[PDB]
């Protein structure tokens, strides 16, 4: 019977990255509608996030980068060409109308959730508009401009000695691992696909630098991992991290591109196998901040995030989707749960056991 | 992996005494829109939602926000909806026809669609199956 | 091998025994010609031969010599079904192992090799005949393959006969062929442009006394198919700045025409033409893993499963034998050459991983020959952390999932375009050179391209269709559809017309 | 192999059958032996009649070709008898001529050698000469040397000459050496004999055998008598149980089948690799994380002139000495980033400069190295799999130091993991865990396997191998209390004995170098 808080801004779904861009901010509007029509909206506290000021963003990002983000518009792209080249903005991180407002809303939801958890006013905080884990300190990467996870953790670090960050996106959380690479107050755990893949980092040999050595766990994967293998490897590693690190707050990034049938991912998970991670994390009774992430098949993202929000509330919802404004998006089955494909799992038990044993050896060296 | 002062974040300094000190003040961020009430009955909430829907075209979110406004009391909420009915975006059939023609000419470039539809913002064009 | 030790006793096997024996036989029986024990008289010319070599090379002569008869045991053997020249050719092949094959005496060598049971020469002559089959000799070659029980030559001749059926009707050789050969011709599926029905009526009306009873069976087995010939011309137009995929249809007289177009709204890093469909791989530069599929009928783009890895300048090869599309090699976004091999199952919509290449290359050209992928040229990994042009050939055997590197090298190095014509690969690179590669004989052949276009060092693209090779220019000058038609038999090029789509840039030419 | 212009596959071209020679050979074997057809000559050896074919005999040898052509009476003769060859030897030669494979034995080796020389059977003659040089010893060194003199064989002559020079003391008083020709004795002495043989006494005895005619030759022998130092050495280093300093022990083993300590040296540096080049020791060491300190200073060299450190920081790399180029090659290894390396570098002793070379086909570490006439063999080790970890390897790689090319052999070793290799008489002897010893013949691409004494196999002890003068010594890594467990193996009869008398105090054996 914990308390769950929900952050949502009604205008987040009206921002368009561009034509043919895989990133659709509309996957949060359909998630919100599914939550409303499933009855889970009435079960939590609903907040309208504040717009994070530029001064809050510069707690991590540089002042020049935030100033460029505030100044650039599609109308005046001619005068900033050198600035766009320097800050990695324009090719894959396009300049679109209302970019800074989108960043402000995404950052404000996460920071408000972290503040709410700091004051012991809630046990869980949800923000599906956040979770942009690729943005760097002074440049944009991977559809992300402002790293709100880093700012949320920096808010949490004001009150908690140790914070644990878990990332179940199919991509490496390079923006968050880089920021907290040389500190032991944050341990960054990442499960990701490795080998000629974006972003190119996340090696098993990357364990931390300087004062924060052994405080960066990486679990490289192969193609086609399913629910059974993911469940077999997730619970032991997380239990060992809990035993060794002993954190006081958790930030969980629930990226939905590790589902089956994604437009950009190559895993074979389902909605239940995705939410098993949320179920496992929830058993440790620590403050939790549940953030969004990837996910490029929009209906699957909506289903996964709705089921994970139901899991957080400890509420059961029927497999038959209710009537919502986007009922035509979920046809023709009109079911909440998806079925896996027939791809082969390249993660053989020997490889998985070797990686797990190496990670266990690395975790036992924690001071 | 790049290690440097311009790559990493400046974490605070741990202050054990200052942890459980300031968690009552400063700034609470976000605006409360809805909060559960245990004394409220499920049947009463469902009936209020149904009447708000088939009385003035109030969706679930708007009716829930109105109920939170009147201190979770249904009686003062059933007699306050007609005072200010929330007229939605007024998309006339003419404007829809212009949107369809602009989409046919240009496509999903809302920047160009706004050129011949200047009375609508881009956020209104993105929000606006067949 | 357990009691064998190199200090007391062991078995010594000479690996140079066979070559030494063969060379000694050639040197003894060619230059000096001693120890001749048999005499073969062909058209009045006596050949002093050795029955040991003859019996070791063919079962016909072995049974002639061992199981002796009146003619084969008195003093001499006289052969009457073979002329002097072809018999001298066969003697040269038997004794030396090397023979010069000409198309002017191909059928006679084929028949005599079948008679004397020289199986390797028979297979080579059959491959030559299937290469050079055309309209005028189609039914004659069909007769030859049927009489000599040659399946592959039969299918080659029958495929050539079905696609030119309209021209065959006015010929007596088509009116005189029997019922069964016509069932094999019809059943495979005749294109509608050849008017199979008119051919059937003409054949059945040639002699209506004892042929009308076959009408029902002939009409029931008739098969009509769509447009099986296709070339795709992904490129950029002057007006539309995104892209354009243009379809090309080639008629029976070897003329290309535009049969459709479909603008591409994304940026493309690789393309392929599995079957009659077009597959493109692209998206963005950081993540070039998204895949789409197009059909000329649908005029749309259906998204497929994403690539398991994102690479640049990888090779897309279509293997219709296993119904899959292969992605070999490439260059990662960290400027590192890749040697991974992954294939895509069209029926399942699933990507899978296979064995890796021996050498990691990028920018190579891909060609499929009966289920074997050849990786030609590209970019190799230079020692000093750089990359250099590649001139080696890699052989990925699809059936057994194995990779090999050919000991020989291509005549040229770098980037090139390949096309499979008949059982051969045509390769074109920068420098006005056209190379025909025969992977079964491990040999190359250069066709000289006129130096009229040597001033501009532009890329060249080649595509093949029903008996000719079309060569395309990457850098099209304004208002000039410069496409040339190559005839491999005579190596004569000819400027072609009929293309009226102003493609300023030619990015991909698919089959 | 250029692209032809006068040939096109649609008009006319040249077809060459690559299966012609094999088919011809197989047909010849079948017809001639399984069915015995078309025989045109008869050869009689010791009353045994052979029905052979003149074509097959003339295609293999020039002796038989000139014998058969001979266009006179002696060519067209019914039966030709041969008198210098036994029936069994002729049967073996016929089998070799017709099949291409023969079974060589040491009891008939000299007869086959002579007959193959007489009949111009070049490849059989070369293989017989290699076999004869492999198994030369005291009892036949002079006889083999005189045998190779009549047949003009340089390699066998040098092998027998080295065998006779190394054991001159035993041959000094023998009867055969007394009637040695002057040129043969000059060839023996001028090569350079060890000081333990006492060549002066031998030449004095030879002169005293016939003082009348050999007196004039006395001065030439004294002038041409050159002596050399001791280079037959085994350098084994190790760590004592109670001492943390590695001690390098040098051994000299004479022809009397006895091995003894020649000296000891103490080194206080942890050692990751070592090699024996010439007569002096080369050691690669260093402290973490800079393990590239090549050793130039000790009490035996009394110098400190900074022997060129390795330009790469690697572990478990292979140090192989190539005396032909006076170079030491450092192949493979594992870098500090836990990734296997395929870097090959060499070190010229006179130049004192490390130079990079072409990489290996695969990256390995811990592989055994062996030099066979300028070709380096990397055997075993560990290779990467499940691509963050390593897996034991059973691969063979060759590195030709002349053409600077690397190849991977199609076959694999019978065992995998960590091995120790020793080159003994143009053969590589490889040992590993499991008490199995493997002899490798790279020329024939074949293995033979002896089973070492498995009386003590439960102990997880490593085995080291070092060849010495026709005998192989096997060293036990885990020595017992008071037991210097060393075994001497004679590869001819596969008899393993015990060599008590060598007083090694090293509890743990790190490197055994030869
Ligand atoms: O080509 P993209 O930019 O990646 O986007 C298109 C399309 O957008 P456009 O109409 O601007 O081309 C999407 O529709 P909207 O988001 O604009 O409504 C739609 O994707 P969703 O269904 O996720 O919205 C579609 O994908 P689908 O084939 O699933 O309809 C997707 O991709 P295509 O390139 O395949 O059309």
């Amino acid at each position: 019977k914990k308390k769950v808080c929900y952050y949502y801004d009604g205008d987040i779904g009206n921002y368009y990255y561009g034509q043919g861009h895989p990133m659709k901010p509309h996957r949060i509007r359909m998630t919100h509608n599914l939550l409303l029509n499933y009855g889970l909206y009435r079960k939590m506290e609903i907040y309208r996030p504040h717009k994070a000021t530029a001064e809050e963003m510069t707690k991590y990002h540089s002042d020049e980068y935030i100033k460029f983000l505030r100044s650039i518009r599609p109308d005046n792209m001619s005068e900033y060409s050198k600035q766009m080249q320097r800050f990695n903005v324009g090719e894959d991180c396009p300049v679109f109308d209302g970019l800074f407002e989108f960043c402000q809303l995404s950052t404000g939801g996460s920071v408000a959730g972290a503040v709410k958890l700091n004051r012991q006013q809630t046990d869980m905080a949800v923000n599906w508009a956040g979770g942009l884990h690729h943005a760097k300190k002074s440049e944009a990467s991977g559809f992300c401009y402002v790293n709100d996870i880093v700012l949320a953790i920096l808010e949490l670090l004001k009150y908690h000695q140790r914070v644990l960050y878990i990332d179940i996106d199919i991509h490496h959380g390079d923006g968050v691992e880089e920021a907290f690479y040389t500190t032991d107050r944050v341990m960054t755990v990442s499960f990701h696909k490795y080998g000629e893949y974006f972003p190119g980092t996340g090696d098993l040999r990357d364990i931390g630098a300087g004062k924060g050595k052994y405080y960066a766990v990486n679990f490289p994967m192969r193609d086609g991992i399913d629910d059974e293998s993911y469940g077999q490897i997730f619970k032991p590693i997380i239990s060992k991290v809990m035993e060794m690190y002993q954190p006081s707050a958790v930030v969980l990034q629930c990226g939905a591109d590790s589902l089956s049938g994604d437009r950009l991912g190559c895993f074979n998970l389902t909605v239940k196998g995705h939410a098993k991670c949320v179920e496992v994390v929830k058993t440790f009774n620590l403050p939790l901040l549940m953030l969004g992430g990837g996910g490029y098949t929009i209906r699957n993202v909506a289903r996964c995030w709705t089921y994970e929000t139901a899991v957080a509330l400890d509420c059961e919802i029927p497999n038959e989707l209710p009537y919502n404004d986007y009922f035509e998006y979920f046809g023709p089955d009109f079911k909440l749960h998806i079925s896996p494909s027939n791809m082969t799992n390249q993660n053989t038990p020997e490889y998985m056991e070797k990686i797990k044993q190496r990670l266990f050896e690395n975790l036992r060296m924690l001071p | 992996m790049r290690v440097g002062p311009q790559y990493q974040a400046v974490v605070p300094d741990f202050d054990p005494a200052k942890l459980a000190r300031r968690s009552q003040e400063r700034d609470n961020l976000g605006m409360l829109v809805w909060s559960p009430n245990q004394n409220l009955s499920e049947a009463k909430l469902d009936e209020y939602i149904a009447i708000a829907k088939e009385k003035h075209g109030y969706n679930m979110e708007q009716a829930l926000g109105m109920l939170f406004w009147h201190k979770h009391n249904i009686e003062k909420s059933l007699a306050d909806l007609p005072n200010f009915t929330p007229f939605p975006d007024e998309w006339t059939v003419e404007d829809k026809v212009l949107f369809e023609q602009a989409f046919s000419f240009h496509g999903k470039t809302f920047h160009r669609i706004q050129q011949m539809l200047p009375d609508k913002s881009i956020a209104s064009l993105v929000k606006f199956k067949t | 091998s357990m009691d064998e030790n190199y200090f007391v006793n062991y078995t010594f096997k000479d690996r140079s025994h066979s070559g030494r024996v063969a060379q000694g036989i050639m040197k003894l029986c060619l230059e000096e010609e001693l120890f001749a024990d048999v005499t073969i008289s062909v058209e009045g010319r006596e050949f002093q031969l050795h029955r040991l070599v003859l019996s070791a090379q063919s079962c016909f002569f072995r049974s002639m010599f061992t199981s002796n008869l009146k003619e084969a045991h008195n003093r001499v053997i006289v052969l009457q079904d073979v002329s002097e020249s072809v018999f001298q050719l066969l003697v040269d092949y038997i004794y030396h192992g090397t023979v010069k094959l000409r198309a002017e005496e191909l059928q006679e060598i084929y028949e005599v090799s079948d008679m004397y049971q020289l199986t390797s020469l028979f297979e080579e002559c059959s491959r030559f005949l299937a290469r050079t089959v055309q309209v005028g000799n189609c039914l004659q070659v069909m007769w030859l393959a049927d009489r000599h029980s040659d399946p592959e030559l039969y299918t080659a001749a029958k495929h050539c006969a079905k696609t030119h059926l309209a021209q065959l009707q006015n010929t007596e050789e088509f009116l005189h062929l029997p019922h069964r050969l016509l069932t094999d011709i019809i059943s495979d599926g005749v294109p509608c442009s050849q008017n199979p029905t008119e051919a059937i009526e003409a054949w059945i009306n040639f002699n209506k006394e004892e042929r009308e009873a076959f009408a029902e069976s002939l009409r029931t087995s008739l098969k009509e198919i769509g447009e099986n010939v296709h070339i795709y011309l992904i490129g950029k137009e002057s007006s539309r700045t995104h892209s354009l995929a243009v379809s090309l249809h080639c008629a029976e007289d070897d003329s290309i025409s535009v049969s459709g177009q479909n603008s591409l709204c994304h940026q493309i890093t690789a393309a392929c033409k599995h079957g009659g469909d077009l597959y493109v791989v692209g998206g963005s530069i950081p993540r070039p893993r998204r895949m789409w599929k197009c059909n000329n009928a649908t005029v749309d783009w259906e998204w497929c499963a994403p690539l398991p890895r994102d690479r640049l300048q990888h090779t897309l090869v279509s293997v219709p034998g296993k119904d899959a599309i292969y992605s070999l090699g490439g260059k990662t976004l960290q400027d590192t050459l890749s040697n991974a091999v992954i294939y895509y199952r069209v029926g399942d919509n699933v990507w899978t991983e296979t064995t890796q290449l021996e050498v990691a290359v990028s920018g190579a050209a891909g060609a499929n020959l009966n289920g074997i992928i050849y990786l030609l040229g590209g970019e190799e990994n230079d020692l000093d952390f750089f990359t250099k042009p590649s001139r080696l050939i890699q052989c990925f055997d699809t059936e057994t999932d194995k990779c090999h590197v050919k000991p020989y090298v291509l005549p040229f190095a770098g980037r090139m375009h390949a096309a499979v014509h008949k059982d051969l690969v045509f390769i074109v690179a920068e420098g006005d050179s056209l190379v025909c590669y025969n992977p079964l004989l491990d040999s190359f052949t250069r066709l000289c391209l006129p130096e009229a276009w040597s001033s501009a060092p532009s890329l060249w693209k080649i595509a093949s269709c029903n008996g000719s090779i079309y060569v395309f220019r990457d850098r099209y000058k304004k208002g000039d559809a410069n496409t040339y038609k190559l005839d491999p038999a005579t190596s004569a090029v000819t400027v072609t017309r009929g293309i009226k789509v102003l493609l300023t840039n030619l990015q991909f030419v698919l089959a």
